[PDB]
């Protein structure tokens, strides 16, 4: 739905990143890189950020029903 | 004493079936003087050897060398001189079988005792005279120490 | 629905004991200290310091439920020693020894950040 | 029958992590000193969100779990701070809680970013450790969300968001000198990088008389605490503890 907070398994912040790995993915990174230079060496953050599916963007199309 | 076998021992055969318990081998072992036959399965981790060695091998009753029963309970803090301070294995186990060529008309002049120490299983084949002093069901010490 | 609360873990309700004594009838000089809200943190560090102990013949500990919050040690001790009194110079043992830890962990923080 | 001689050894200290090594002690105590940083550790986060309004796309618990996920700087001011439960009070006043507000209203057709940044803390020791931002939720045009939530002092075995680590690394034995482990194949595996063997070995000599010692441990922090505190804090924590045990039993003895 939107990128979670914390790393599930360890705990990591992750919720930081996410805008930041869509701009490095924007300046032609491959995705390992991208997840390097955001500093995630354990597999298991670097898993939810590789696997995450951003629907809130397109949850926000719809109108409010204010 | 207590003592209810004593001899000096050399390693025939270390593993003979090839290996089947990467920590456990068994011995087969030849006794120069008494002539007996050994099987005995060595924790070879802990206490490694390997083929030709020699070893004075001892089989007792009790380990306080003073004909006091042991109780067969693990008593760590124990005052006693121990027979154990002589030698560097040390097994304890419960002998569980005597076969021997015994007919029904005569007596056995060989026989083999075989004992269980936790499942460490040992067989001391040979003649009837020297194994008069095991029994069945009876707990035995072990103790090894090698001879250089 | 039936979910425990998360706090019922560590905190004891009204009228429950922190830690209770029973002597095992089984064996002389062995005793029973059932603590209620623990779990393997002080089970296994408190066990390790027992068995360091030479005067001990047996120190366990175990959780009867992982759902449940309880660690029984039993302790079994030579005839002129108490399972009571080793246990407190276990606990006491292990409070000098995480006493001179912090010490050493914060002599050794100044040395790297000054360095 | 006494105490080790633990000595310490910081092998490294960033702002984020800290390495280091204890030798002269028994695994438990050095397992129970990892337990308590993972699950033991006192910090504040989030909990008691009142939603005074949410039209965005997600729904109110989810928000507000967001909200308690986040870690807030707990530095100096966690350890003087009570356990709500303790106080006397309504159970949200300075000395047991730390009061948060947001209210963004979305007005401009792009679409608004409710990050970290836009949670207001009354007091300013405790703010969100980012302050890129973590994201709360994505707001759009027309939508409002707005709230007030307080921070209480928690630990680790409570709930996930009162863990302080992001990950402790743990390590003993590195060559399996001890044999606690039996690879098949010891060729296989790849050397720890606190390893000390050749490349020709796989395992150290076997060792009958070894135990274990030398502990390597990673501790990185999520970001509420320094690590250096966490490991403090984790120590003073096991200590309490097992005074208190030490209080209790003098008291059932007597
Ligand atoms: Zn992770
Ligand atoms: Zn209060």
């Amino acid at each position: 739905m939107i990128i979670p907070v914390r790393c599930f398994t360890c705990g990591k912040i992750v919720g930081n990143k996410w805008e930041a790995y869509l701009g490095l993915l924007q300046a032609e990174y491959t995705e390992g890189d991208a997840l390097d230079a955001l500093g995630l060496k354990r597999y298991c953050c670097r898993r939810m950020l590789l696997a995450h599916v951003d629907l809130i963007e397109k949850l926000l199309n719809y109108a409010p029903l204010e | 004493a207590g003592i209810l076998f004593e001899d000096i021992f050399d390693v025939k055969d270390i593993d003979p079936e090839g290996k089947k318990f990467d920590r456990v081998s068994r011995l087969h072992c030849e006794s120069e003087s008494f002539k007996m036959d050994l099987i005995l399965d060595v924790n070879i981790q802990i206490y490694p050897v390997d083929l030709g060695d020699k070893f004075r091998l001892v089989i007792a009753s009790t380990l306080y060398e003073d004909g006091t029963l042991d109780d067969g309970e693990y008593n760590p803090t124990d005052d006693r001189p121990s027979r154990a301070d002589q030698f560097e294995y040390v097994m304890y186990g419960k002998v569980y079988r005597i076969e021997g060529d015994e007919t029904s008309t005569e007596a056995a002049t060989r026989l083999s005792a075989y004992v269980s120490y936790g499942g460490l299983l040992m067989r001391l084949q040979g003649d009837a005279n020297n194994l008069h002093g095991f029994e069945v069901d009876s707990r035995v010490y072990l103790l090894m120490k090698k001879l250089a | 629905m039936n979910a425990p609360p998360a706090f019922e873990s560590f905190l004891l309700f009204e009228g429950e004991k922190k830690i209770t004594i029973n002597k095992d009838t089984k064996v002389p000089n062995a005793c029973l200290f059932t603590i209620n809200k623990e779990d393997h943190t002080l089970g296994n560090i408190i066990k390790s310091q027992l068995l360091k102990d030479p005067q001990v013949l047996f120190a366990g500990y175990k959780v009867p439920h992982p759902l449940e919050h309880k660690i029984i040690i039993r302790v079994q001790t030579t005839p002129d020693y108490s399972p009571q009194e080793a246990f407190t110079n276990a606990i006491t043992d292990l409070i000098s020894e995480l006493s001179l830890l912090e010490e050493r962990f914060r002599v050794a923080i100044k040395d790297k950040q000054e360095g | 029958p006494y105490a080790n001689q633990p000595t310490v050894r910081i092998t490294e200290l960033t702002d984020e992590n800290v390495k280091f090594i204890i030798e002269n002690t028994d695994l438990a105590v050095a397992n129970s000193i990892r337990r308590v940083f993972i699950a033991e550790v006192p910090i504040i986060a989030i909990d008691w969100v009142q939603i005074d309004a949410n039209s965005s796309v997600l729904h109110d618990e989810f928000i507000a779990h967001r909200l308690g996920l986040i870690p807030l700087t707990s530095d100096d001011i966690v350890d003087k701070l009570q356990y709500s439960r303790d106080c006397t009070c309504e159970e949200f006043c300075p000395e047991c809680s730390v009061e948060f507000t947001l209210d963004v209203r979305c007005n401009e057709d792009q679409t608004r970013h409710v990050t970290s940044r836009d949670l207001i803390s009354n007091s300013p020791r405790v703010i969100p450790v980012t302050s890129d931002d973590i994201l709360i939720v994505k707001l759009r045009k027309g939508q409002e969300l707005r709230l007030r939530a307080y921070a209480k002092k928690g630990f680790g075995k409570e709930h996930a968001k009162w863990n302080p680590t992001a990950g402790v690394a743990f390590e003993y034995d590195p060559d399996n000198a001890l044999r606690h482990t039996v690879y098949p194949k010891p060729e296989e595996w790849p050397k720890s990088e606190y390893s000390e063997l050749d490349e020709d070995e796989s395992q150290a000599p076997y060792d009958p008389n070894g135990k274990p010692e030398r502990f390597y441990y990673n501790v990185e922090s999520c970001g509420s605490l320094r690590p250096e505190t966490i490991v403090l804090s984790a120590l003073s924590g096991l200590k309490k503890k097992l005074s208190d045990l030490q209080t209790q039993l003098s008291h059932e003895i007597q």
